[PDB]
Parts: C-alpha cells; sequence; structure tokens
C-alpha cells in the first residue's frame, strides 16, 4: 500500500528554520523523482522544488531559491526539505509528492500534507463569544486564536444540519478569527439547547459556549 | 515564459452536463500537460498526465485534448462528485508551473440570502473590543455586497468577510461580514446597520439594531 507520511511542519518564526520529512512506502523509493508542492490557504498549487532519482541534481522555484534545500536518502525511503530563512509568505500546506514516471516530475501520489505556519504570533486559544438569536439564526464567534486549526461542533456533534463554520481569516494582529453559525426553529429557542464546542489542540484549550437569546 | 492561464475561473454547471476547461500556455511544452482535481481538505488528485493520458482508476467521462499551447480538459457528463477545483500543470521544463485553477460549481435556481445582524456580546464588550457580525445565509449565486453604516455613516476598511464552500446539501453559499470597533467607539454610536446587495433581492436589504 502506497504511503507518503510527512512530519516536521508546524509553527516557526520569520528567520526560523524547519526540516520537512516524508517517509515513503509501497513502492521502490530510489526509482522515482520527488518534489515538494505547497498551497497557501485559499490559494492554488505552487511548485517548490524537485529532485532527481539520485541526489545529483536539484531545481528550485524563484520563491525559495537560496533559502530551501531539497534532498533524499534512498536507504531510509525519506524525502527532506530544508527550509531556512522562512518568511510569512512561506506559510502553506507543503506536500511531499512522487513523480508518476521516471522522466517526469508530474505528481501522482501526494503526501497527507502538513501545515507550516510562519509567524511571530504566539500560540493562543480562542475567545469564544455567543452570537445570540419561523427560523432564527445563532452561532459562535471564534476570535483571536493561533495557530490554525480549530474544530467546531454543536451539541457535541449531535447537531450538524444547518451549521456553517466559516474559513478562518488572518487579522492584522496576526491572530485568526472565524464564526460558526446554525439556523434553527424560533419556537424551539427556549427549550432546545445550543452549545458550540470549540477545540484548539495547539493551545490545549477546549471551550463550550451555550448560546441563548438576549 | 511558461505561464499557464486557466479558463474560465468558475464553471457553473448542472449534474449531467458537459464541462470544458481551458488551459493556455505561453510556450510549446511538448504536450507535457497534466490535470489535477482537488476537493476541500484533500490532496490534489491526478486525472490526466503527459500526452493526454487517462490515469488508471479515473472514469471515462474525463478526457484531455489539445496541442502546442492550447489544451482542454473535458468532463463529458458531470456527476455530483465532479464539482471541485481543477488545476493544470506543465512538466516540460523548470520551473514547473501550475495553472491558477478552475472551480466547477453547481448551477441552481437563484436564492436570496437571509440576513441577520449580531451585536457584540456583553461578554466581548468586557474585553475591550467590539465585533458586529452580519450574516448572509444560504444564497445563490455567490456574488454579494455588504456595506456597514454606523449612525447612517458608511464604514470602509474596517470590516472583514468570509465565505463558505458551496453547500453539499443545497448548493448555496453563506457569507459573514465582521465590523471591528473598540469598546469605546461602539458606545459612542447609536445605530449599527449592514446593507446587502444580491441578485435575489429586488432591493437592498438592511438589518439594524440599537440598544
Amino acid at each position: 500500500e502506497v504511503q507518503l507520511v510527512e512530519s516536521g511542519g508546524g509553527l516557526v518564526q520569520p528567520g526560523g528554520s524547519l526540516r520537512l520529512s516524508c517517509v515513503t512506502s509501497g513502492f521502490t523509493f530510489r526509482k522515482f523523482g520527488m518534489s515538494w508542492v505547497r498551497q497557501a490557504p485559499g490559494k492554488g498549487l505552487e511548485w517548490v522544488a524537485s529532485i532527481v532519482t539520485g541526489g545529483r541534481k536539484t531545481y528550485y522555484s524563484d520563491s525559495v531559491k537560496g533559502r530551501f534545500t531539497i534532498s533524499r536518502d534512498n536507504s531510509k525511503n525519506t524525502l527532506y526539505l530544508q527550509m531556512n530563512s522562512l518568511r510569512a509568505e512561506d506559510t502553506a500546506v507543503y506536500y511531499c509528492t512522487r513523480g508518476y514516471s521516471s522522466t517526469s516530475y508530474a505528481m501522482d501520489y501526494w503526501g497527507q500534507g502538513t501545515l507550516v505556519t510562519v509567524s511571530s504570533a504566539s500560540t493562543k486559544g480562542p475567545s469564544v463569544f455567543p452570537l445570540a438569536p419561523g427560523t432564527a439564526a445563532l452561532g459562535c464567534l471564534v476570535k483571536d486564536y493561533f495557530p490554525e486549526p480549530v474544530t467546531v461542533s454543536w451539541n457535541s456533534g449531535a447537531l450538524t444540519s444547518g451549521v456553517h463554520t466559516f474559513p478562518a481569516v488572518l487579522q492584522s494582529s496576526g491572530l485568526y478569527s472565524l464564526s460558526s453559525v446554525v439556523t434553527v426553529p424560533s419556537s424551539s429557542l427556549g427549550t432546545q439547547t445550543y452549545i458550540c464546542n470549540v477545540n484548539h489542540k495547539p493551545s490545549n484549550t477546549k471551550v463550550d459556549k451555550k448560546v441563548e437569546p438576549k | 515564459d511558461i505561464v499557464l492561464t486557466q479558463s474560465p475561473a468558475t464553471l457553473s454547471l448542472s449534474p449531467g452536463e458537459r464541462a470544458t476547461l481551458s488551459c493556455m500556455t505561453s510556450t510549446d511544452i511538448d504536450d507535457d500537460m497534466n490535470w489535477y482535481q482537488q476537493k476541500p481538505g484533500q490532496a490534489p488528485r491526478l486525472l490526466i498526465s503527459e500526452g493526454n493520458t487517462l490515469r488508471p482508476g479515473v472514469p471515462a467521462r474525463f478526457s484531455g485534448s489539445g496541442s502546442g499551447t492550447d489544451f482542454t480538459l473535458t468532463i463529458s457528463s458531470l456527476e455530483p462528485e465532479d464539482f471541485a477545483v481543477y488545476y493544470c500543470l506543465q512538466s516540460f521544463n523548470v520551473p514547473l508551473t501550475f495553472g491558477q485553477g478552475t472551480k466547477v460549481e453547481i448551477k441552481r435556481t437563484v436564492a436570496a440570502p437571509s440576513v441577520f445582524i449580531f451585536p457584540p456580546s456583553d461578554s466581548q464588550l468586557k474585553s475591550g473590543t467590539a465585533s458586529v457580525v452580519c450574516l448572509l445565509n444560504n444564497f445563490y449565486p455567490r456574488e454579494a455586497k455588504v456595506q456597514w453604516k454606523v449612525d447612517n455613516a458608511l464604514q470602509s476598511g474596517n470590516s472583514q468577510e468570509s465565505v463558505t464552500e458551496q453547500d453539499s446539501k443545497d448548493s448555496t453559499y453563506s457569507l459573514s461580514s465582521t465590523l471591528t470597533l473598540s469598546k469605546a467607539d461602539y458606545e459612542k454610536h447609536k445605530v449599527y446597520a449592514c446593507e446587502v446587495t444580491h441578485q435575489g433581492l429586488s432591493s437592498p436589504v438592511t438589518k439594524s439594531f440599537n440598544r
């Protein structure tokens, strides 16, 4: 079974460094060219770097040339991406990728992807505020957290229908904000309970806010 | 050199219809064009490789054509699973370059948004900041305009918007517009209102509150 397992991502400050590692299984590693591709949030695919079957040759995008080093150890079935002098715009999900043929770097198999966040902000749990309400609307404001991601569920997952959780937005403070909303019967408002469950693993915080009318 | 231009930016189609996607290259690339599909929260999925070759495991409705600088991806009959974002990629020479992507969305009947307004919580005000949330729920098409008016005075550059992916159940979009004021500023003003403009609205809809 083919697997491209990544690690080494995560938080890092501008100027800081990281080494992404991708350990491959399910195919002869040495027989293939490898590449890294990243995807900034809400944006598209961008090639970072490629490496031949051996270790002899490498190629870099203009964006990372001189700052990044791609490399592989065939004996460990492992792909490396040395990322030095990191900038905020390097923030992306970086994908470990395998070339489909021996003469092309076109990717067929992609790693699970790891988020790399380059920022000066410190890890912070979100402040969660209620958005008080035949249909009324209500939700939770998930404000000022870092880094991504947070998970939001309603009534411990018992309520899924009608729920909208918006993609996060980077604020000028360097912190993220989003809202999760749901539409419900107006008649049920004082009887049914509505609780948003906000989990933010990086800060080891979990918050449950009950959302009732004013 | 070696720029890939995808077209159109968004394909609005219904299930069963035929999809035609365009990708234009600034230079000949020896037919080394590749096509990828990506669904939210997933790695991209290779559909077609160099020489217009159908990848194993990919349905026959997918096909790739073109030559020189002109290349096309054709989905003969759209399925609900096929609505996603599609990227093209050239593999003729470094730097390897991707197209900017085409989103193939579901075309449905126009639906106006339900508009809601949310004052800052008594909780949040205690923290020193005030956020006013405008909610535009379950609408189509995607285009919508939001303007904030505080005591009838138009606000600019102090709001932030977010839009959900197209709903899987009803193929609608929702949008949030958040006005950020200081605690002090919030209490130095009386009327807070957001104005919404959309196809399904014969007239701009304004929802407001006082205290």
